[PDB]
């Protein structure tokens, strides 16, 4: 038998890891044995046939030139990824989103950069659809490194041309207050 | 000063808000005559207030004459009048004759 | 004011404020860097403070040649004996 | 179809660049500041003093503490933890060249770091070479080597021949610097630079007081201004000015007999108010007011009467206040308060100068007081004490020596206090922030030696030390010899324990 | 003529304008 | 912390004031007994034990299991006897200098500004008709804490101006007349009777 590793919160869908080291060099067949053995409702089980994933490094899949929405915690662990640059008030559209572990992404990097208080999650909720990917921490399974999501567009669109101009103000000019709260 | 303090301390025994445990120590003392012991009435699975139940055992004798809040808080006003009289006649004259 | 027991008594009051060394440790035989741990950045502070309380300008080229307390009292006695027109004697003796 | 249109107008109010007049004023309010300082220097050189040596003779010395501190800050810069705001600042600094301004990237509608962002425009230049973690954190190692070079050669020798001559004081200073610099001042947060500006200011003020000149007292004001321009918590740099304002006024009112008052007051204003030409280079007062309005209407406001939050977050056993995030404050308070109560009693300690030792405590008190009125109440603001806790511990190690505290009861009471402080320190988890928490020994639970915690052991030792002190109190005994062995330099060991 | 009578003027002027030109930076035309 | 929580009725302003004044009196009397060898008029024997009792009590309050903010009521017998020695020591202290008096006054004003930043609520039924039980005190539309803060900062600036000039005006004391014999001691009576009347 091979006991699995279980990382994420456990009312929901997760991956269960069985490292191929715990199986010997003569294991040519594998089959699941799931047992509920509990009467109460609320606890249950679900099973997908086993798969040997075809993995790939994030630096190799997520290139070093694609725009990525990195949370304010994940910046020094991912130095070669490119952030979502903005210029002239118009922001780029990201492709992936990188965030810390569950109990951090939930209560720190979602209330801080929220759409109602200026965060970058007021754009990628109106424009994009996030689908979580399946990532693993190499050789350290059972560890919650974070999560990597993928942004798919709601409708196919193209960037703008954004006509330009210039004007000289007087140091005290202010065209009015911003739109902060209703 | 004694007259002023005692006046402001007796016109507070009447018009004055009680603390957060005036209802806790009151039912604890009322249901303690029966029940055999000084039961903690709202928690702790009926566990008594084992080391600290000599004050509730006096409140339970005051709560038998009358349960009026102006009468149960009488030992909390004599213990203030005596405190001030001590402070003003045995403590301050001891620290100094010119203080 | 060529009295050694006055020059040393006035120098110890500056040393105790600048550095903290007690006034009983300043003898006319100690050295300013071996026996007392007074570096040059404190000798310059002492030479600055002695020109504020009393009027005496200790030149920079001769301040470095003051090793011992006896050297200081000898230098002050020398400065005093050949300059009797010491107008710096006002309300500061 | 002809007629259809949608014409939005973008709000690009922060993407400004100076005109041909703002540049002419900014490149003039600096030339005519360095010229004012050169004139003040030519005036100060009247007394007839020069510089004979580029390196003072109290600098050319090497101790066994220099090696330890350098090798413990050069191998903690490689394998050590990082603060929680490094992704935050790195993300906001990689995009500042394209955006056109120092935009707060994750919040507040792209409103910039108003007046407090002259330092992030240096990381925005460093990120052009490379943004690796081993290179972008260089001003956090240089500002630690400089901090140690100052604290060990200019601050301790100034405090008297008893703090400069005792080795336990140097060990305590080094170990407390390390313990307060390791968890806080290793990331990208600009606390290790404020802790160095607030030390350069004190050092320049002490140099001005020593030499009796004013040209190292205008540079102190310049350093205080450029340190307050880093973050709002840079008020320690001006507390260092308030603490040393009386002996500087004593020179302002003493040199003016030869030169007058204006040639002494004008450069002190030109150097003080030159920070505006660097703060308002790209931004403007209108956009600064708008950003401040946004930040105060949306973000954490934290009025001054809610300052107990900074210490409430410290006693909770979480990753915010951990075993390592308490040393920086406890080894400052425990070394400051009894030293204050001992400097009050005694007025002649025979080896400690009173001026510098009182300025050093006034700085810490004013800093801990005016740490209120800051817009946010975090724990990262305890990294400021990394520089001024080393000197405080090096002064306390001398004030509690068996030659300065002569009664065994007092030294035993202080040992009990140290053990109690250690017991308070070891009563939380050992968690680091994001990925430094990978593999830590007790990263999720309070350390236990088996059943019993480690804080309980130190508390049971502090109780025994307090009982010993009480027994020495009752019987009036002061000549005990075992307490002479136990209570010899107890702060260096208590700091080395946490550092190890 | 002196090396101090001129240093006093260079410390008063060019130390006062270096301050009146520094509080007028927040108030200047910007493009 | 519980004693000073924003928008709470456990620590009211009337409860913050008592503890802040107790700590002020304790740490001022200890400083006066350390700095000066004694307090003239009051014998220094029991004056040391009266502060030792309060300090050892505040230290022994560590061992208690429950740490509510209403357990400071056990020091209402020490605070009364301590604030009557503080307002007598500080008279002689702040009569020998114009800076100590300003520091005393601005410390009192800062304590008032800190206390007045909380509510005035008492309990479930005690808040029936109390003026400021639901919100912090305001006079017309300005909070009272900002008024006391802009008074405390003025006091602090005046103390700093009297500190920076102690080297030019020498050290001159105040004349022991009637207007000054009872001015250096009326503080901590003014604010205390204001809180009592409130
Ligand atoms: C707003 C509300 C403000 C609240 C105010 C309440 C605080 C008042 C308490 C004062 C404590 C006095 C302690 C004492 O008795 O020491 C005597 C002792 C006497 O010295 P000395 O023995 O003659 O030798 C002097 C040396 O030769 C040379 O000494 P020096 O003269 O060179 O020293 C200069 C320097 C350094 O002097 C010092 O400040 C010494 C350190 C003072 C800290 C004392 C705080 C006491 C805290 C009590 C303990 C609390 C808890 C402890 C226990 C808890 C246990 C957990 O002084 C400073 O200006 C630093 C500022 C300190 C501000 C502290 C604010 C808190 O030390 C002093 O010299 C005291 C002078 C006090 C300075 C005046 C302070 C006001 C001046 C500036 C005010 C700021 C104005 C500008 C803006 C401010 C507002 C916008
Ligand atoms: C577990 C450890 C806990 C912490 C450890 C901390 C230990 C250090 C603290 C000790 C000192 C503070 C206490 C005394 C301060 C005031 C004393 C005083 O003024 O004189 C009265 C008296 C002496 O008066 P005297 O001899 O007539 O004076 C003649 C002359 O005036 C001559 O006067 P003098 O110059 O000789 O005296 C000047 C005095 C004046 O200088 C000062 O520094 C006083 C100022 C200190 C301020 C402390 C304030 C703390 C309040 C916290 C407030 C928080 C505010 C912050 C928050 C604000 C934010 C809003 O300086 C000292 O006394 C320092 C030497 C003390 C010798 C103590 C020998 C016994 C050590 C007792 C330590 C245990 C106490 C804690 C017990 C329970 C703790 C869990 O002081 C004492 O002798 C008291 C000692 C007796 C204490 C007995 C307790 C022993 C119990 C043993 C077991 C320990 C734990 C067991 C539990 C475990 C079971 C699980
Ligand atoms: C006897 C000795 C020597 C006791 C040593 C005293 C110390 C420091 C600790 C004793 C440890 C013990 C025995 C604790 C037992 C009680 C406990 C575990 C928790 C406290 C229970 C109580 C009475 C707490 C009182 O704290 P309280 O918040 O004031 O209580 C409310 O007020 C009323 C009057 O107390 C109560 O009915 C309300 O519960
Ligand atoms: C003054 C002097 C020539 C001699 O002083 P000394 O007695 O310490 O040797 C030398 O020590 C010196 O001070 N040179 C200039 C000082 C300086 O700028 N050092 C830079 C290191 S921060
Ligand atoms: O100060 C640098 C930069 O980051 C600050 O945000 C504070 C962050 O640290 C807290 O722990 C977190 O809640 C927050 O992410 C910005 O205010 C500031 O611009
Ligand atoms: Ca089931």
């Amino acid at each position: 038998r091979v006991t699995p590793y279980d990382v994420g919160p456990t009312p929901s869908w997760r991956n269960l890891r069985y490292p191929r080291s715990e199986i010997p060099d003569d294991a040519v067949a594998v089959r699941v044995v799931a047992e509920d053995l509990s009467l109460s409702q609320g606890d249950w089980i679900a099973v997908t046939p086993p798969r040997v994933p075809e993995l790939q490094s994030v630096q190799e899949y997520v290139g070093s030139d694609q725009p990525v929405l990195m949370d304010w915690a994940v910046g020094l662990a991912f130095p070669c990824q490119q952030p979502m640059l903005h210029a002239n008030g118009v922001t780029e559209v990201p492709k992936f989103r990188i965030s810390p572990d569950y109990y951090a992404k939930l209560q720190s990097t979602d209330t801080w950069q929220d759409g109602i208080n200026g965060g970058l999650l007021g754009i990628t909720d109106l424009l994009l659809r996030a689908s979580v990917m399946s990532t693993y921490l190499s050789q350290d399974w059972g560890q919650d490194w974070g999560s990597l999501r993928k942004f798919d567009t709601v409708v196919e669109a193209t960037p703008a041309e954004l006509d330009f101009g210039s004007q000289t103000h007087s140091g005290l000019y202010s065209p009015g207050p911003l739109r902060i709260r209703p | 000063t004694d007259t002023g303090v005692i006046g402001g301390l007796l016109i507070w025994h009447i018009v004055g808000a009680p603390t957060s445990d005036d209802g806790y120590n009151m039912t604890i003392a009322r249901v303690a005559s029966e029940a055999g012991y000084t039961t903690n009435y709202y928690r702790y699975f009926g566990a008594s207030e084992a080391p600290f139940d000599w004050y509730q055992s006096v409140l339970s004798h005051l709560a038998s004459i009358s349960t009026a809040g102006v009468w149960m808080r009488l030992p909390a006003t004599a213990a203030a009048i005596a405190t001030w009289l001590i402070i003003s006649r045995c403590v301050l004259p001891r620290i100094g004759r010119r203080v | 004011a060529a009295t050694q027991e006055e020059i040393i008594a006035g120098l110890a009051e500056i040393i105790e404020e600048v550095t903290g060394i007690e006034p009983s440790e300043v003898t006319p035989e100690k050295s300013f860097v071996d026996d007392l741990d007074i570096d040059s950045l404190s000798m310059v502070e002492i030479a600055v403070q002695t020109e504020d309380k009393y009027g005496v300008k200790i030149p920079d080229e001769d301040l470095a040649g003051l090793r011992t307390v006896g050297d200081v009292v000898a230098y002050i006695q020398k400065l005093e004996e050949e300059n009797p027109e010491a107008a710096a004697a006002l309300r500061e003796k | 179809p002809q007629g259809l249109s949608v014409s939005a107008e973008i709000d690009t109010r922060f993407t400004t660049h100076p005109t041909a007049l703002k540049l002419a004023a900014m490149l003039l309010a600096i030339v005519s500041t360095v010229i004012a300082l050169l004139a003040l220097w030519r005036l100060d050189r009247l007394d007839g003093r020069r510089m004979h040596r580029l390196i003072p003779t109290r600098w050319r010395t090497v101790t066994a503490v220099d090696g330890v501190v350098v090798g413990g800050m050069a191998i903690w810069y490689v394998i050590g933890a990082n603060s929680s705001d490094d992704g935050y600042i790195l993300q906001m600094a990689r995009t500042a060249e394209h955006a056109g301004y120092m935009a707060n990237y994750f919040r507040w509608f792209g409103s910039p770091e108003d007046p407090f962002g002259w330092y992030y425009n240096v990381l925005a230049l460093m990120t052009k070479v490379s943004d690796a973690s081993i290179w972008i954190r260089l001003p956090d190692l240089i500002c630690a080597l400089i901090c140690w070079l100052l604290l060990s050669r200019e601050v301790l020798p100034r405090l008297g021949p008893a703090v400069a001559g005792s080795r336990a004081a140097m060990w305590a200073a080094g170990l407390v610097l390390l313990g307060a610099w390791m968890p806080f001042n290793n990331g990208l947060r600009p606390e290790g630079q404020i802790a160095t500006g607030a030390l350069i200011t004190y050092v320049l003020i002490e140099r001005a007081v020593t030499s009796g000149r004013l040209t190292p007292a205008a540079l102190a004001i310049t350093t205080a201004a450029f340190t307050l321009g880093i973050q709002p918590t840079g008020l320690i740099a001006v507390a260092a000015l308030l603490a040393g304002g009386r002996p500087i006024l004593r020179i302002v009112m003493r040199r003016r007999r030869l030169v007058g008052t204006w040639p002494l007051i004008a450069p002190l204003l030109a150097a003080g108010t030159v920070i505006l030409a660097v703060v308002f280079a790209d931004q403007t007062i209108a956009t600064v007011l708008e950003a401040t309005r946004i930040r105060t209407a949306i973000g954490p406001s934290q009025e001054w009467w809610t300052e107990n939050l900074r210490y409430y977050y410290l006693i909770l056993p979480t990753t915010d206040g951990a075993i390592s995030r308490r040393v920086a404050f406890v080894f400052t308070a425990m070394c400051l308060f009894p030293s204050l109560f001992m400097m009050l009693r005694r007025k002649h300690i025979a080896g400690v100068a009173r001026g510098p030792a009182w300025r050093l405590m006034g700085i810490i008190f004013a800093t801990m007081f005016f740490l209120m009125f800051t817009p946010t109440k975090w724990i990262h603001h305890f990294g400021l004490f990394a520089a001024v806790g080393g000197a405080m511990a090096a002064l306390a190690t001398v004030l509690v020596s068996p030659t300065v505290l002569r009664s065994a009861r007092n030294r035993m009471a202080f040992l009990s206090l140290v053990l109690f402080v250690l017991a308070f320190c070891f009563a939380s988890t050992n968690g680091w922030w994001y990925v430094s928490n990978f593999g830590a020994p007790f990263n999720n639970s309070v350390p236990k030696v088996g059943g019993v915690q480690i804080s309980a052991i130190f508390f049971a030792l502090s109780a025994i030390a307090a009982l010993w002190a009480f027994w020495l109190h009752l019987t009036r005994r002061t000549e005990s010899r075992v307490v002479d062995r136990l209570t010899a330099a107890p702060i260096p060991v208590a700091a080395g324990f946490m550092v190890v | 003529g002196k090396d101090v009578r001129i240093a006093r003027w260079v410390a008063t002027i060019a130390g006062l304008l270096g301050f009146v030109l520094s509080v007028s930076i927040p108030l200047l035309p910007v493009t | 912390y519980f004693l000073t929580v924003e928008d709470s009725v456990d620590g009211s302003l009337t409860r913050r004031f008592a503890v802040l004044v107790l700590l002020l009196c304790l740490f001022g009397l200890i400083m006066v007994l350390l700095r000066r060898g004694r307090v003239p008029g009051a014998v220094s024997g029991p004056l040391w034990r009266l502060c030792g009792s309060t300090a050892i009590g505040l230290l022994l309050l560590i061992l208690t299991p429950t740490k509510w903010a209403i357990q400071f009521g056990a020091f209402a017998g020490l605070a009364g006897a301590l604030g009557g020695v503080t307002a007598f020591a500080f008279a002689r202290v702040g009569l020998h200098s114009r800076r100590n008096l300003a520091l005393y006054v601005t410390a009192l004003l800062f304590i008032l500004a800190w206390a007045t930043s909380g509510l005035n609520g008492w309990f479930y039924v005690g808040n029936y008709g109390v003026p400021w039980f639901d919100k912090q005190p305001v006079i017309a539309h300005y909070p009272v804490t900002t008024i006391f803060l802009v008074l405390a900062i003025v006091g602090g600036l005046l103390a700093g101006w009297l500190h920076f000039r102690m080297d030019y005006a020498g050290h001159t004391e105040v004349a022991d007349t009637g207007r000054n014999r009872a001015l250096a001691s009326t503080p901590l009576l003014i604010v205390a009777t204001i809180m009592v009347v409130l």
